[PDB]
Order: structure tokens, then sequence, then C-alpha cells
């Protein structure tokens, strides 16, 4: 060991700089003569990960971790099996080996930031403020250290440590504060106020001080929005009305249109009680702002006389119907949430009155919206036909309107007709091709019609076109995750429609001379195998949206030293929420719900088919066999085509390259080995590690813990969403009998399980479902649930129709109730749940 | 109805389906994080609002109502639409707005640069991009004290047009050739701010006669008076 460490040093200028290949030549020369060197071997490991190559840097990089007994080398190596550990989505282990370089010896302080960083990633605080603290005793010239710092003692708990630390940091350095400095220093003012507010709780004179130093700080604060709403809550803690609605009127003035200023002045001033007042403010209030909304919407809530109502909402209409705004119903979309029978008619009188009045030809811009408002408010009112008319006679009056084409189709939509909503819809948006939103309606309501294709290539028009056919690589590299769970859910119904198709070819069983079916099979092979090619290629797709979300919360990596650089710890307050709350999203639970249903269904279905029927060598043969007809060169020609016609349909659906991810056609995810491994590993972790307490979906956990083996669980979830949403749920009653009939000796599980679990239910709930009830087959529990929770709910409906195979309460009983309880509803849903739920 | 207020990062990421749903040049999440993280005092949003309107009460009573499932029964939970933000209220629009960093050998001072700003088409034509636009160039002019103002406009897009040069008034400072990815011209605009001129109280009024009373808000006014219960001016 003599010239190797001189080469290895004479090297790494190479990878210091920007340099690859150079660096590369003079490894591999190095190799060549000794390839045990662990230096080398970690270097280019490292170097080919930053190229390329993937396979080759990873076998690298075993190698070098293999050739290592003891904790005992240069640092050198460390450092960049660090770096290396860092960009390969490992923290852990880059910590531990910086952590083992640094206690080696290395003069190099910068290196210790780099944990203020990796450790900041996974939430280990201990060990961060002491980083943080050596960082910041290293080097004394810079603020970023004194900010993470501050963030590091806030985070934790010094509270009055951080206030310290930053008051001998402002007397340190009073007065050379640069021009570009000062914004920042006034963030930092803000945070220091911040922690204040964790200093303020409801003491008197805590609340003073803190007030007295925002006064104080006010002509050297920059930020004025925050200010005022510190003062603002300050003065709402203390007691002084006259000075918060002062500063709540300031804002207002700064931004009238903001609902939360008004709700919080009409909190301060406490005139909620009294309506009088409230009106007299606003109506006040009105004339200082004649051209915003919340002056004229919010005091359409608290009336109660029907005239001043009506005249009310008939100013209120008035000039949204004058002007012409495309969401007069949207100015009126959430009081329908609220109102109905009381409200409605008015302003559909109202609307009528001022309609009997206008003119097709003299106004027409009114006609129109006064016909689009109609449309909407008989939509929303479960009206069709005189939709559909008043729709019609708007677009014979004026066809020149985007919006109409919408409403069209939306209606079309919710009376069951998809297609037709879609042609209507692509005819309107052929109208004009510069608008985004409309594309994007259109393929949805096109993957929402059973038609991917078509709908694919209206979408391949404003993506990029490069090294693709069409632009799903453009869809999938601009972030997308709708019109990814639209298409899912399209080959999800395409799917499960061939099992109807191919139960009706079977019911025949070829019935007398029936050769029709059994001559032409080469069309319906094709099709069933194009059919189980997309729903693999479904599943593919579905790994994308948890990957997007881990690969955002990746990318972090930066941030944590950016935010302490340029000075926005309020900034790295809210990345952190954000990163936390990443896994709080609707369309995260729903792609993750569609993927445990896949799951469970993939588990079901191959333990179905793994041990049943008989004779595996007469089904084991499929084709590729025509007995004395040439077959080995018919099933390489079958062979050759199949590939052939694979290539060019993966092209087609290409999405992914091909160097980063080899399962293109999907047939490894579907026959996977531990699906519930997988996707608790991998999908449930993360939601069960970072929840709250009241958004938490019941139903998705009973569901996977179901078929695991824990009941515990399941009893928890079940008395917690008993606690919470009530029991007057038919989801309860659900749960309740499919977890009483999962708890009998008949089904193989645990008796200890079964046994505590009947325990449990037992001393809890006595007095609301028969436990005693488990012996007699002659009990029907359909009676008792329409009895006590009755057929009206459809959740609980849809629950034991999934829920069936393992509890016998019938099928057909089951079916006609289901039936007969989904007709008040709407027709498409009702389709839907007829096709594919039933 | 439309609620102004600053971009959350909380949201970043439908207000990256909002891209999805207007300017075809799409942005990345690093683009959107770095920008939401390093200027937040620049780049706002409008959204929806949701409150009471007369719970239970008597007169024409119904147990069940609608709003997003939060009546009676039915659980409490959100509805599956990535436009929503919270249960009762929904992303409408926003404007991201950045400051000069990029170095240019030049010594620029701290200008304002209007990155981009999005509003559904559907819900326009009633004062949101300009309210948004002008909340952001008082709040950049009293924060960070922008000199002037420049930002780029298309030439198909009337709307744009009309609400920059028309509307907001800018000056045009260059034309530049091929800017985009489709290749299309761009104008380039400029406009040097001010801070006696982009007050909101002087724009509470949209048109006016000849001779109106633009009346403000002075000091003290609500809390002064009697009670609105049995005085001269009550009703």
């Amino acid at each position: 060991l003599k010239k190797e460490n001189d080469q290895f040093l004479e090297a790494l200028k190479l990878y210091e700089g920007k340099q690859y290949k150079k660096s590369l030549k003079l490894l591999d020369a190095i190799l060549k003569k000794d390839g045990s060197h662990v230096d080398s071997l970690a270097l280019k490991g490292l170097d080919l990960y930053s190229v390329g190559e993937k396979d080759d840097a990873a076998s690298y990089v075993a190698n070098a971790i293999r050739k290592i007994e003891g904790a005992s080398a240069s640092p050198i190596c460390c450092h960049v099996l660090g770096i290396y550990m860092r960009n390969t989505k490992e923290y852990k282990e880059s910590i531990k080996w910086f952590t083992a370089a640094l206690n080696n010896g290395s003069t190099n302080k910068q290196i210790y930031r780099d944990l203020a960083t990796l450790q900041s990633q996974i939430g280990d605080f201990k060990n961060a403020l002491v980083s943080r603290k050596k960082y910041w005793e290293a080097f004394l010239g810079y603020r970023a250290n004194w900010t993470s710092l501050a963030v590091a003692q806030d985070v934790n708990g010094e509270r009055q440590q951080a206030i310290n630390t930053l008051s001998q940091f402002e007397k340190l350095a009073e007065g050379k504060i640069s021009d570009s400095e000062k914004y920042e220093h006034s963030e930092c003012l803000m945070y220091k106020n911040d922690i204040m507010y964790k200093a303020a709780s409801d003491n008197q004179d805590k609340l003073q001080n803190v007030l007295k130093h925002l006064n104080d700080i006010e002509p050297c604060v920059f930020d004025k929005f925050g200010l005022l709403e510190r003062k603002a809550t300050i003065y709402m803690k203390l007691g002084q009305l006259k000075d918060a609605s002062i500063v709540y009127r300031t804002l207002i003035k700064r931004n009238p249109d903001n609902f939360k200023y008004y709700k919080l002045l009409e909190v301060s001033l406490g005139i909620q009680g009294d309506n009088k007042l409230k009106k007299a403010l606003y109506g006040k209030l009105e004339q200082f702002y004649p051209r915003c909304e919340p002056p004229k919407f919010i005091p359409l809530t608290f009336l109660q006389d029907k005239e001043e109502l009506s005249k009310k909402l008939r100013e209120y209409v008035l000039p949204q119907l004058e002007r012409g705004v495309p969401a007069t119903f949207s100015n009126v979309k959430p009081l329908y949430q609220r109102r109905k029978s009381k409200v409605s008619p008015l302003l559909e009188k109202i609307v009528l009155d001022y309609l009997s009045g206008l003119d097709p030809t003299q106004d027409p811009i009114p006609f129109i919206w006064t016909n689009y408002y109609l449309s909407q408010h008989f939509l929303f009112l479960k009206d069709f036909p005189k939709a559909q008319e008043y729709i019609d006679a708007a677009l014979d009056h004026t066809p020149t309107l985007v919006e109409f084409y919408i409403l069209k189709a939306r209606i079309l939509k919710h009376l069951g007709l998809m297609d037709t909503a879609a042609g209507i819809l692509e005819e309107g948006r052929q109208l004009d091709l510069q608008d985004r939103f409309i594309n994007c309606k259109t393929v949805k309501y096109f993957l929402r019609a059973n038609n991917i294709d078509k709908a694919v290539e209206v979408a391949s028009l404003f993506t990029k076109n490069d090294d693709s056919v069409n632009g799903i690589k453009d869809l999938h590299l601009v972030e997308a995750s709708w019109f990814i769970v639209e298409q899912a859910e399209a080959y999800y119904r395409l799917y499960l429609d061939r099992k109807k198709k191919l139960d009706d070819l079977a019911s025949l069983k070829k019935e007398v001379e029936s050769d029709k079916s059994e001559q032409i099979a080469n069309d319906i092979k094709e099709n069933q195998w194009l059919v189980r090619k997309y729903k693999g290629l479904a599943l593919k797709r579905f790994n994308a949206i948890p990957k997007f979300y881990k690969q955002f919360e990746d990318d972090q990596l930066d941030f944590h030293s950016y935010c302490m650089r340029k000075g926005t710890p309020r900034a790295y307050l809210e990345m952190l929420e954000w990163g936390k709350a990443l896994y709080t999203k609707p369309m995260y639970v729903r792609a993750m719900k569609e993927a445990s249903k896949l799951y469970f269904q993939m588990h079901d279905d191959r333990l179905k088919r793994k041990s049943d029927s008989l004779d595996e060598n007469s089904d084991e043969i499929q084709n590729n066999g025509q007995n004395s007809s040439s077959q080995k060169k018919k099933a390489k020609k079958e062979a050759a085509a199949m590939n052939k016609r694979k290539e060019t349909e993966a092209k087609s659906v290409a999405a992914y390259p091909s160097d980063q991810d080899n399962d293109v056609f999907g047939e490894k995810l579907i026959e996977t080995s531990t699906p519930m491994e997988d996707f608790a590993t991998e999908f449930y972790n993360n939601y069960s590690m970072q929840v709250r307490e009241d958004e938490r979906d019941y139903i998705l956990d009973f569901e996977f813990n179901y078929r695991i083996g824990k009941l515990a669980l399941c009893f928890a979830s079940l008395n917690k969403f008993a606690k919470r949403f009530g029991t007057t749920s038919g989801l309860f009653g659900s749960m309740a009998i499919v977890l009483l009939h999962a708890t009998r000796n008949d089904t193989p599980f645990d008796p200890i399980l079964k046994k505590v679990v009947t325990k449990s239910l037992e001393k809890e709930y006595s007095e609301n479902f028969p436990l005693n009830e488990i012996s007699n087959n002659s009990f029907d529990w359909l009676n008792f649930y329409q009895e006590k929770f009755g057929k009206n709910d459809i959740n609980g409906l849809l629950f034991l129709y999934r829920y069936r195979d393992d509890v016998p309460i019938g099928s057909s009983n089951l079916k006609e109730m289901i039936i007969s309880s989904l007709s008040p509803l709407e027709p498409h849903s009702q389709n839907e749940i007829l096709q594919y739920y039933l | 109805p439309i609620n102004i207020r600053r971009a959350t990062i909380n949201d970043i990421i439908c207000m990256q389906n909002a891209n999805l749903h207007n300017l075809p040049e799409n942005y990345m999440m690093k683009y959107y994080m770095y920008h939401i993280l390093s200027w937040p005092e620049a780049s706002f949003v409008a959204t929806t609002t949701t409150l009471d309107c007369e719970d239970s009460d008597e007169q024409d009573e119904n147990d069940k109502l609608e709003l997003t499932l939060d009546g009676t029964n039915d659980g409490r939970t959100i509805k599956l639409d990535p436009t929503y933000l919270a249960p009762g209220e929904k992303l409408v629009g926003y404007v991201l707005v950045k400051m000069n960093d990029d170095p240019d050998q030049q010594n620029e001072p701290p200008n304002g640069h209007i990155t981009s700003l999005s509003v559904m088409r559907t819900y326009r034509r009633m004062g949101i991009a300009e309210n948004l636009m002008r909340q952001a160039l008082f709040a950049l002019r009293e924060v960070h004290q922008a000199e002037y103002v420049s930002l780029h406009v298309r030439q198909s897009n009337r709307a744009a047009l009309h609400l920059y040069r028309d509307t907001l008034a800018f000056e045009v400072l260059s034309i530049e050739k091929s800017y985009y990815q489709d290749g299309e011209d761009a104008y380039a605009m400029k406009k040097v701010l001010k801070l006696e001129e982009l007050q909101i109280s002087n724009f509470t009024h949209r048109r006016l006669k000849e001779n109106e009373e633009k009346l403000e808000d002075d000091l003290e006014s609500d809390l002064l008076e009697d009670i609105i219960k049995q005085g001269v001016n009550d009703i």
C-alpha cells in the first residue's frame, strides 16, 4: 500500500471536477494490477451509477461492501459510500457510513451538515440537534448556522434557549445587515414571533410582552399580512375588541375578497347572535366594495324574513345575469347544499319572472345565461328531460359556447349515456383546439365510456412527442394522477365485463347443434389475451402514484440546506407539514383502495384456481398442436406473430424506459409470491405511521386485517367507528355480522383470537346483536338487518354482497332487495351497479 | 364563491392539477416546490368557501340534505375529487410569482417577475385574475420593494391580452421569437411599479359616471352611533 494511495489521491481530483471517463480509466488501470482495492471499487460504483449504469454499479458497490471487515479505513471511501447511499434512497446506511467516517478522523466539518440533512429526512432529531450544534460551533460566520440551530431548538423543545440565541445574534449583529439580508431578517423575526407564540399560552404578561415586541419590530418587519394576523390573534386572546376590529378592518382594506377575515371580524364583534346588527354592518360595507362577492354572499346565510331574503337574492342575481358569468350556479352551489325547499322555490320564481320579461333578440346574452342557470338548477333537482329541452333551446339560440356542450355531456353521463356524451363533447371540442381543460374533460369522459384507444389518441396532441409514438411518456413525466386513475377504472370495467361474457358463453355449453360457438374461438381467445394484457398494464400503472409520492418526499434533499441558507424557516415548517400530510390525499386513498381490492381479488382467484377441478394433464395442454399438421412450425409462427404484435403494443403503451423497468408486460405483478406482505410493506406502513385521528378509513383497515389472522385490530377499528360515527349505520351492522360469522369454529383460523373476540363482544355489546344465534341455521340475518338498520342503506348492502361467500345469508333475496332499494337513486349509478357490482 | 388567500404548500399538488387543465407547459414537482418555498409572499391562490346557512332550524327543515355528507348520518369524509382541498373548499385558480436570482453580470436590482397565472376557464369573467395580480403587485411593492415588473404574453389568447395590456394596462417591452415549445412568438411586457398607484382602496369601484362619491375606510365607524335596535336610524 504505497502507489495505489497516490494514484487514488491523484484521481480524486477528476471526480472533484467534471470528469468521468478519465477517472474510470484510472480506476480500471488500478484494478487491473490489484482487484482487492476497496477505495477504487467504491469510487467506480458511484462513477458507474452517476453515468447511467445501475446493475454494474450495484454489483461493484456490493463487492466493495463485502470486501470490508472492520471499520478502519480511509474516510474518502466512507464518504463516497455515503454519497452513493444518499443517491440510491438509502438514509440509514448513509448516516452510519458518515458517522464511521467522522469517528475515524476527518477535518471537514461540512460533512456534519450532511448528517444535519440526512436525519432531517428520517425525523431523528435527537442526534440532529447535536449535529446542528456542532456545525454551528465549527463555523461562526454564517447566518444559516444560527437559523438551523434556532429551528432545531424550536422543533425539539428548547424555546427559551432559541429565544436567547436569537437575541444574542441580533445584539451581536445590530447594524451589520445589508439590503438583501433585510427581508430574510424580517422573515427570521416572524419566525421568532412564532416562537413567542409557543411562549404565549394564556398568560396576560406573556401576551403583553409579545404584543410589545411585535409593535416594536413592526417598523422593521417587511411582512405585513402575517404581522397583522398575529396582532389580531393576540388581541383576540386578550380582551381588546376595538383594536382587534380596527386590525380586521385594515386587513379588509388590504384585501376585501376574503371570507376568513369577514368571519373573524364577525366573531370578534360578538354580533353573531343578533341578525339586524350584522344586516346593517353588511349593508354599510356593501357601499364600500360594490364590486366584491363575499359582502353580497355572506348576508344570504342569516336572513329569516321571506321578503328580505327574496329581495337580497334578486339583488344578488341581477348583476350576475346582466353581466353574464360562467359561475352563477356556482355562486349558489354551496347554498343549495344547505338549503332547498325554502330558498330554491323563491330563486326559481325570481328567475322565471325575470325571464318572462326578457327577449331572445333584444337581450340574447341574459336569455342564454338564464337558460343555462335554469338547466343547472333542474339538473341539481334530479330533472333531466326539462334540462335537455333547455340545453337544446340554448344550443339552437347560440351554439358557440363550450359550457353548453359540457352541460349536455354531464346530463348524458348522469342519464347513463356515456358514448353519446363523449361524442357530443368531442364534437364541441373540435370547434376550438386551444384549450386544455376541455381536452382533459373529453379524455376523462371517453375513459368513462369504455373507450381507451380513442381517449389516448385525443390526449396525444398537446403532449411532447419525441422518443414515443404517443404522449404517454409525456403524461407520466408531467406527474399525472387523474388520467391514470380514470384509465385503470376503465381497464377494470373491461376486465369485469369479460367475466360476464364468458359466463354467457359457457351457459350454452354446446346445446344441441351449437357449432357457431365452437368453430369461432380464435377471435375470442385473442380478445381475452388482450384484456388480460391491458389488465396487467393497469396494475403496472397503479404502481406509480405511491412511487411518485415517494420520489416527491425523497426530492427534499437540498431543501433542508436551502431553507437554512436562504432563510425560510416558516417555509421549512410548511414543507415538513406537507411531507407529513402527503399520505392524507383523497386520490391517494382512492388509489390505495383500488390496489387493495385488486390484490385481494388476485389472492382470492389464485387460491381458488390453485387446487380445484381435476385432470391437470387435459387442461395444461392449451393449443400449439394440431396433431399431424406441422405443429412445430405452426407454434413457431404463432409465437413469432404474438411477439411481433406485443412489441408494437408495448411501444404504443410505452411509459417507462427499458433500462429502468423491465416488467413492461406486467406478468410478474399479477403472479407475485406474497401480495399481502408487499402491500403491507409498501402501501400500508406509510399510511399507518402517518395518519390523524378522525380522518381514518376503517373499512379498508378492516378488510386488510380480516385476511391476516389479526382480529383485535378489527375489533378496535369497529369500536372506534361506532364511537365516532355512531351506531345507527348499516356498515356497523354488516361488519358485526361479518365478524360474528368469521369467529365461527368452521372457519380455519385461531381459536384463541375467536374466543377473545367473542368475550370482548359479550362484554361490550350485550343488547345490540344476538350473540347466541351462531348454532341455529334457521335464523335469517337479512330480516334482522332490514328490521333494525333497514334496507335503505346502499353501502351496507354492497359490503354484504361483496362478503357473501363467508357469510351465508342468501344471494337471490339479497340481490332482489338491492335492486328494490336502488330505485330512489340516479340511473347511471343503478346501471353501473347492475352491470359490475352485481 | 371566490376567496383569495396565500398559496400554501399543502395544496401545491392540486395546484399542479390546475396546470394540467390550463397551460400546456407543465412543470415538475421540484419547480413548484422551489417557487413556493423561495418566495411565499408573492404567489397567491383563489379557492371556494362553504359556511353554515341556517342549520336545522324549523322553517322548511329537512335532515336529508347534501352538504357533502355532513348533515345527518352518511358518515363524514371527503368526496373523491382531486380539485377539492377541504370538505367544502376547492381551488379555482392561482398565480405564481418569483424573484430574480440568477446572475447576469450586470447588477440587476430586485424586480418582479410574473411566472404564471392560471385560472379555470369555467370560473372567469368576474374578477379573479385581476384581483390576484393586483394583490401580488401590492405585496411585492410593500415587502420586496420591486422597482418594476416584467412578464410574458402570447398572441392568440385574446383573454390574456385584454387582461394585461387593456385591463391591467401594461407596456410592451420586446418581442421574443420562438420561446415556447410549439414555436409561437411571445410578447415580453414591462412596467415600472410604484407605491402610490397600486393601492387596493383606490380601486374599489369598477366604473363611474362623471363625479361620484368614492367612500373608503378611515378610522372608527362601525363601533360608533348606538345600538341598532331602538335608535332613530334603526331601519
